[PDB]
C-alpha cells in the first residue's frame, strides 16, 4: 500500500453531519444522494387476467 | 384516502390494496423472505412470509395478503417466529452440506436468515436427496442441489428475459426446476440470473472459486460498455 | 331424526334412485324417473328463491369441506363484470376411500346434468365446465353419450329445454393430477397451467379460469341442488341434526363382510351401518379397534369413541375428526396399523406436487421418518418430534393436502403411542 | 422415474419425425372450438393424450410438434407432459397393467394380487417384459376403494380378482378381448350380494316435487 | 354388457359430434402472445 | 495438543485436504494467512498461493480448529529458528513439505485428540 489512510471509514447520522466533518477537518469532499427504491404497486391477481397481458403461465 | 392499518402498535396510512410486506416495510420492519422479489412478482411458494394478524386464527402470508383497515400486525409476536422456525427447519432438512465450496456460501441469504431464525441444532437422521448438475450455459454454471424450490428465477426468466427454456419439471418428491432437455439457456441478459439466485445454485463460471465476498473492497462508479450509462 | 333413533331412511327420501345402476341410466330411464319434471319452470330468470331455497336447505359442502353451499353459491349473484361466468364441477374422484362419485356417474349422469343446468343458471354461468380423470376415460365417454342425448333432446344446448337461457356444458379431462382434486388446482388445470393451487389474496369467486370469474362445487351438492329447487329444501333440512341437514353417501370399506356405498341420514351412529349395510366385519365387530371416518385423510377413530359418534361430521369434530367426504375405511386389528398409515403418508408424498416448501419438505421428511418407525429401528422419543413437524405443517401449508398428510399419524401418535413403543421394544430385543 | 430432465437424447427419439393424422387435426381443432379463442393453452393437456393415443408413448418430437400446434413455447408442453404422470415418456408393452396397492385395497390384500401377477409373468414388477406386452406397475388409489383390489388394464376396470382370476385375466390377455365390469366374483354394479339394502322401491315417479 | 366398451379414439369424436351444438367461444380480447 | 510449526496435509488418497474455504484467512487474529483460491483444471477448488509468515503468526492455533476439511495443522515441531527473516515467510510449498515430513506424526496426534473437539 501507498497511502496509509486508505482504509479509513466513517459512519454519520446525517449528510450535513459528514459535510460538517469534512469542513472541520479541512478535506475536500463530494456529497451523494440517498437511494431508497421507488414504491411499486403489486398484487397477486395482477399476474393474471386475460386482458392485461400479464398472464405469466403455468404455476 | 389511504387505508389505516396498525404496525404492531403504530397506526399506518397504508396504500389501498398492497401487501402486508410493504406495510411492515413502511415503518422499516422487514419480513424474512426468499422466493418473493421486490421488482418481480408475488408467488405463494416458500412461505417465509408467515405472520399472524392481531385477530388472526392462523398466520397469513405477509408478502401477499393485501392490507385492510382494522388489522394489526405483531411481527415480533411468538407465533410468527414459530412459523419462521417452521420454514427454516424444513429448508435445511435436506440442504447440501457445502457452505465452504459454495461461491454464494460466503454470503448466501439462506445463511443470514439461518442466523436470524431457525433452531441452532438440526434433527436429520436419514439420507438427503441430491440432484445431478444441469448445464445451461458456458458463462453461468449451475450447481443445483442447492436451489430451494423458490421460483424467483423462472419468473425472471420466463418474463423479462423473454426466453422460456427454464422452468419447473415434475411433482412430489424429487421434483425439480431443472430445465427440460440438454439445450442451453441463452439470453442477452443471461448473467443477471446469477444475481437473482438466493443460493449458490447459479454461480457464474468465470468468477467461480476466485474469491470470497468479505475480502473484497467495493469501489463504485459507472460502466461505459453501454451508452446506457 | 330429532330423537336418538337413527339408521332409518325411506327409499323415496333418497334423491338418488338408480344409484346401483338398475332401472336404466339412459336418459329414457331418467324420464321413467320423470327427472325433467318441472326443470324448465325452475328457470324463472332470477336466482334468489332457488338460491334461498338452497340457503334454507341447510346444505353444506359435499367436498368434505362441509362449507355451506348455499352461501358458497350466493357469491355469484354478483354482476358478471363483462367477463363471462362459469361453473366448474369437481369430478376428480381420485381421493382414497371414495368410490361414491364413480357409480353415480356410471348410473345417473342425468340428475347431475340437471344440477349443472340449475346451478349453472344460479351462477348466471355462460357454461358448465366439468373435470374428468384420465383414469376415467370410458366413463367420460358414457357421460359424453348421455350429454349428447341431452343435446339431441335440446334439453341443453341453446336455450336448454325452453326458458331461453343458453347453456353449454364442457367436459374436461386431466392426467394423474390427484391434486386437481383440490378445487383451485383444477381451476389451474383448466388454463393448461400446472395444477399447483393458487394462494388466495383473491378468492376463485373473484377471479376464475382465464381471468374470467368462475365457481366450483362438488358433484354431490350440485347434483342434489335441482331437487332442492323442486322438492322442498326444508324437507332436505329435516334429516339429521340441523347443522348436519340432509343425507350423505356412506362408503363403508376395507375389512368387512359387505363393503358398500349407502346414502343415508346424516346422523346415524357409525356402528349401525357397520352392523347393517356393511353386514359387520369378519370375526365380528369386537375385532374393530381402528376405523377411519373421512377419505383416508381425517384422524383415526378408536372403537371406544367409535360407538358414540354419529356419521354427521359435527360428531366427528367432537371425535376430533373432519368430514373427509365421510368415506369410511374399516381396519381390522390383526393387521398392523403403522404400516398402513405409513403407506398413506407415502400416498401423500407421491402426490403433493410441492409448490410451497413446508408441505413438500414436510411430507418428504415425515415419510422417511415413518419408514424408520415401521422398520422399528426408531427411538421412542422420535415420534414426539414428528408431532412437532406436524405443527409446522398445518397452518403453514398453502393447501389442505398437507393437513390430511399430517392428521392420521397425529392420531396414530395420540392413541397408538404405547403400541409404537411396544413395537420398538421388540426391535430392541433382537440384540 | 427420476429422469424428469430428459437430458438424454436416445436415438429412439432425437429428431425422429412424427405427425398427427388429419382426423386428429380435426379433433384438436374441435378442442380449440371447445375453449375460448384468447387462450389455446386450455387445449394443451388433451392434445397430449391424443398424441399418445396415436402411440401409447410420447416422443420429444411429439412434444415440440404439439408445441408447434398450439403455438405456445415448448417448455409448457414439457412441464405439463412431465407434471402429469398418466403420460408415458418411456415406451411400453401392448398392455399397461397398473394395479393399485393402496391401503383400502392393501387391507384387501392387493399385494397378493401383485405377487400373483409377478409369479405369473416373472416380471420384476415395473420392468417391461421381453415379450414387449405386459408392463406391470403399482399405482396409488384409483378411487374404487369401496370394492376390492382392482387391476385397471388400459382403462379396463377389473375387481374382486383372485389369483386364479388373475390367471384368467392374463391368459385371456393372450386369448382375446376381456369383459370389463366391476366386481368379478359375481356381483355387478357395485351391488353387494349379501343384502342389497339401501334403495328398495323401484318407482321414483316424478312426484312430490310440487313445492308450491 | 358393460356400460362402457369404447374405442380408444371415441371421446374426441363424441366431442366433435356435439361441436355443432356448441355456442361460440369468447375471443376474450388479447390473443397473440 | 501442543502447538508448533504449521503444515498443510493430504487425504489418505494423497490429495491435499485444502479446499480454500478461506475462513482460516478470516480468523488468523494477526492475519498472517493469504489465499488465492482458483479452479483446478480438474475443476476442484484449490489454492494457488497459500502462504503464511511465522513473523506474524501468534500460534493461537485457531486455524487448526477452524478448518472444515481439517486441512492445515499446527504440527508438533517447534525447533526451526532461522539464520534469516526470509526463511520465515512460508509459501504453500514449504507448508506442504512440512506436511510431508510430519504427516505420520501429525495424523498420530490427531488420532489421539480428535474426540475432544
Ligand atoms: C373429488 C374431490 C377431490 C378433492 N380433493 C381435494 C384435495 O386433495 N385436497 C383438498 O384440499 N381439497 C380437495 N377437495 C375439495 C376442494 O378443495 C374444494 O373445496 C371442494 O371440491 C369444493 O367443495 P363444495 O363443492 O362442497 O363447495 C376435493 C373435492 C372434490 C369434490
Ligand atoms: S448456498 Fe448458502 S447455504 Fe447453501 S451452501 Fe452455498 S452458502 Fe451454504
Ligand atoms: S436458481 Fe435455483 S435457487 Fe436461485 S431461485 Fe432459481 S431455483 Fe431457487
Ligand atoms: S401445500 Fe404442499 S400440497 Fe397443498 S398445494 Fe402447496 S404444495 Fe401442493
Ligand atoms: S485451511 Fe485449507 S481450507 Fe480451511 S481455510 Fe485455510 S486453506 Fe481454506
Ligand atoms: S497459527 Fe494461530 S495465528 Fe497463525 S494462523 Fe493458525 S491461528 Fe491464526
Ligand atoms: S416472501 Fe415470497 S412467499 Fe414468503
Ligand atoms: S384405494 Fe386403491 S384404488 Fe381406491
Amino acid at each position: 500500500t501507498a497511502d496509509p489512510l486508505s482504509n479509513m471509514v466513517l459512519t454519520f447520522s446525517t449528510k450535513e453531519d459528514a459535510v460538517s466533518f469534512a469542513e472541520k477537518n479541512g478535506w475536500s469532499y463530494d456529497i451523494e444522494e440517498r437511494k431508497v427504491p421507488k414504491p411499486k404497486s403489486k398484487s397477486y391477481g395482477a399476474n393474471f387476467s386475460w386482458n392485461k397481458r400479464t398472464r405469466v403461465s403455468t404455476k | 384516502n389511504l387505508i389505516e392499518v396498525f404496525v404492531d402498535g403504530q397506526s399506518v396510512m397504508v396504500e389501498p390494496g398492497t401487501t402486508v410486506l410493504q406495510a411492515c416495510e413502511k415503518v422499516g420492519m422487514q419480513i424474512p423472505r426468499f422466493c418473493y422479489h421486490e421488482r418481480l412478482s408475488v408467488a405463494g411458494n416458500c412461505r417465509m412470509c408467515l405472520v399472524e394478524i392481531e385477530k388472526a386464527p392462523k398466520v397469513v402470508a405477509a408478502c401477499a395478503m393485501p392490507v385492510m383497515k382494522g388489522w394489526n400486525i405483531l411481527t415480533n409476536s411468538e407465533k410468527s417466529k414459530k412459523a419462521r422456525e417452521g420454514v427454516m427447519e424444513f429448508l435445511l432438512a435436506n440442504h447440501p452440506l457445502d457452505c465452504p465450496i459454495c461461491d454464494q456460501g460466503g454470503e448466501c441469504d439462506l445463511q443470514d436468515q439461518s442466523m436470524m431464525f431457525g433452531n441452532d441444532r438440526s434433527r436429520f437422521l436419514e439420507g438427503k436427496r441430491a440432484v445431478e448438475d444441469k448445464n445451461i450455459g458456458p458463462l453461468v454454471k449451475t450447481i443445483m442441489t442447492r436451489c430451494i424450490q423458490c421460483t424467483r428465477c423462472i419468473r425472471f426468466a420466463s418474463e423479462i428475459a423473454g426466453v422460456d427454456d427454464l422452468g419447473t419439471t415434475g411433482r412430489g418428491n424429487d421434483m425439480q426446476v431443472g430445465t427440460y432437455i440438454e439445450k442451453m439457456f441463452m439470453s442477452e441478459l443471461s448473467g443477471n440470473i446469477i444475481d437473482i439466485c438466493p443460493v449458490g445454485a447459479l454461480t457464474s463460471k468465470p468468477y467461480a472459486f476466485t474469491a470470497r465476498p468479505w475480502e473484497t473492497r467495493k469501489t463504485e462508479s459507472i460502466d461505459v460498455m453501454d451508452a446506457v450509462g | 331424526p330429532k330423537k336418538t333413533s337413527f339408521g332409518s331412511l325411506k327409499d323415496e327420501d333418497r334423491i338418488f334412485t338408480n344409484l346401483y345402476g338398475r332401472h336404466d341410466w339412459r336418459l329414457k330411464g331418467s324420464l321413467s324417473r320423470g327427472d325433467w319434471y318441472k326443470t324448465k319452470e325452475i328457470l324463472l330468470k332470477g336466482p334468489d328463491w332457488i338460491l334461498g331455497e338452497i340457503k334454507t336447505s341447510g346444505l353444506r359442502g359435499r367436498g368434505g369441506a362441509g362449507f355451506p353451499t348455499g352461501l358458497k353459491w350466493s357469491f355469484m349473484n354478483k354482476p358478471s363484470d363483462g367477463r363471462p361466468k362459469y361453473l366448474v364441477v369437481n369430478a376428480d374422484e381420485g381421493e382414497p376411500g371414495t368410490c361414491k362419485d364413480r357409480e353415480i356417474l356410471r348410473h345417473d349422469p342425468h340428475k347431475l346434468l340437471e344440477g349443472c343446468l340449475v346451478g349453472g343458471r344460479a351462477m348466471g354461468a355462460r357454461a358448465a365446465y366439468i373435470y374428468i380423470r384420465g383414469e376415467f376415460y370410458n366413463e367420460a365417454s358414457n357421460l359424453q353419450v348421455a350429454i349428447r342425448e341431452a343435446y339431441e333432446a335440446g334439453l341443453i344446448g341453446k336455450n336448454a329445454c325452453g326458458s331461453g337461457y343458453d347453456f353449454d356444458v364442457f367436459v374436461v379431462r386431466g392426467a394423474g393430477a390427484y391434486i386437481c382434486g383440490e378445487e383451485t388446482a383444477l381451476i389451474e388445470s383448466i388454463e393448461g397451467k400446472q395444477g399447483k393451487p393458487r394462494l388466495k389474496p383473491p378468492f376463485p369467486a373473484d377471479v376464475g379460469v382465464f381471468g374470467c370469474p368462475t365457481t366450483v362445487a362438488n358433484v354431490e351438492t350440485v347434483a342434489v341442488s335441482p331437487t332442492i329447487c323442486r322438492r322442498g329444501g326444508t324437507w332436505f333440512a329435516g334429516f339429521g341434526r340441523e347443522r348436519n341437514s340432509g343425507t350423505k353417501l356412506f362408503n363403508i370399506s376395507g375389512h368387512v363382510n359387505h363393503p358398500c356405498t349407502v346414502e343415508e341420514e346424516m346422523s346415524v351412529p357409525l356402528k349401525e351401518l357397520i352392523e347393517k349395510h356393511a353386514g359387520g366385519v369378519t370375526g365380528g365387530w369386537d375385532n374393530l379397534l381402528a376405523v377411519i371416518p373421512g377419505g383416508s385423510s381425517t384422524p383415526l377413530i378408536p372403537k371406544s369413541v367409535c360407538e358414540t359418534v354419529l356419521m354427521d361430521f359435527d360428531a366427528l369434530v367432537q371425535a376430533q375428526t373432519g368430514l373427509g367426504t365421510a368415506a369410511v375405511i374399516v381396519m381390522d386389528r390383526s393387521t398392523d396399523i403403522v404400516k398402513a398409515i405409513a403407506r398413506l403418508i407415502e400416498f401423500y408424498k407421491h402426490e403433493s406436487c410441492g409448490q410451497c416448501t413446508p408441505c413438500r419438505e414436510g411430507v418428504d421428511w415425515m415419510n422417511k421418518v415413518m419408514a424408520r418407525f415401521v422398520r422399528g429401528d426408531a427411538r421412542p422419543a422420535e415420534i414426539d418430534s414428528l408431532w412437532e413437524i406436524s405443527k409446522q405443517i398445518e397452518g403453514h401449508t398453502i393447501c389442505a393436502l398437507g393437513d390430511g398428510a399430517a392428521w392420521p399419524v397425529q392420531g396414530l401418535i395420540r392413541h397408538f403411542r404405547p403400541e409404537l413403543e411396544e413395537r420398538m421394544q421388540r426391535f430392541a430385543q433382537q440384540h | 422415474g427420476a429422469l424428469f430432465v430428459h437430458r438424454d437424447t436416445p436415438e429412439n427419439n432425437p429428431d425422429t419425425p412424427f405427425d398427427f393424422t388429419p382426423e386428429n387435426y380435426k379433433r384438436i381443432e374441435a378442442i380449440v372450438k371447445n375453449y375460448p379463442e384468447g387462450h389455446k393453452a386450455a387445449a394443451v393437456l388433451p392434445v397430449l393424450d391424443l398424441a399418445q393415443r396415436q402411440n401409447g408413448w410420447l416422443p420429444i418430437s411429439a412434444m415440440n410438434k404439439v408445441a408447434e400446434v398450439l403455438q405456445v413455447p415448448p417448455m409448457r408442453v414439457y412441464e405439463v407432459a412431465t407434471f402429469y404422470t398418466m403420460y408415458n415418456r418411456k415406451p411400453v408393452g401392448k398392455y399397461h397393467i397398473q394395479v393399485c396397492t393402496t391401503t383400502p385395497c392393501m387391507l384387501r390384500n392387493s399385494d397378493s394380487i401383485l405377487e400373483a401377477i409377478q409369479k405369473k409373468l416373472g416380471i420384476k414388477v415395473g420392468e417391461t417384459t421381453p415379450d414387449k406386452l405386459f408392463t406391470l406397475i403399482e399405482v396409488e388409489c384409483l378411487g374404487a376403494c369401496v370394492n376390492a383390489p382392482m387391476v385397471q388394464i388400459n382403462d379396463n376396470y377389473y375387481e374382486d380378482l383372485t389369483a386364479k382370476d388373475i390367471e384368467e385375466i392374463i391368459d385371456e390377455l393372450k386369448a382375446g378381448k376381456i369383459p370389463k365390469p366391476g366386481p368379478r366374483s359375481g356381483r355387478f354394479s357395485c351391488e353387494p350380494a349379501g343384502g342389497l339394502t339401501s334403495l328398495t322401491e323401484p318407482p321414483k315417479g316424478p312426484g312430490f316435487g310440487v313445492q308450491a | 354388457l358393460q356400460h362402457h366398451d369404447y374405442s380408444t379414439y371415441t371421446f374426441l369424436d363424441l366431442n366433435l359430434e356435439l361441436s355443432k351444438f356448441r355456442m361460440p367461444q369468447p375471443s376474450s380480447g388479447r390473443e397473440s402472445p | 495438543r501442543f502447538r508448533g510449526e504449521h503444515a498443510l496435509r493430504r487425504y489418505p488418497s494423497g490429495e491435499e485436504r485444502c479446499i480454500a474455504c478461506k475462513l482460516c484467512e478470516a480468523i488468523c487474529p494477526a492475519q498472517a494467512i493469504t489465499i488465492e483460491a482458483e479452479p483446478r483444471a480438474d475443476g476442484s477448488r484449490r489454492t494457488t498461493r497459500y502462504d503464511i509468515d511465522m513473523t506474524k503468526c501468534i500460534y493461537c492455533g485457531f486455524c487448526q480448529e477452524a478448518c472444515p476439511v481439517d486441512a492445515i495443522v499446527e504440527g508438533p515441531n517447534f525447533e526451526f529458528s532461522t539464520e534469516t527473516h526470509e526463511e520465515l515467510l512460508y509459501n504453500k510449498e514449504k507448508l506442504l513439505n512440512n506436511g510431508d515430513k510430519w504427516e505420520a506424526e501429525i495424523a498420530a496426534n490427531i488420532q489421539a485428540d480428535y474426540l475432544y473437539r
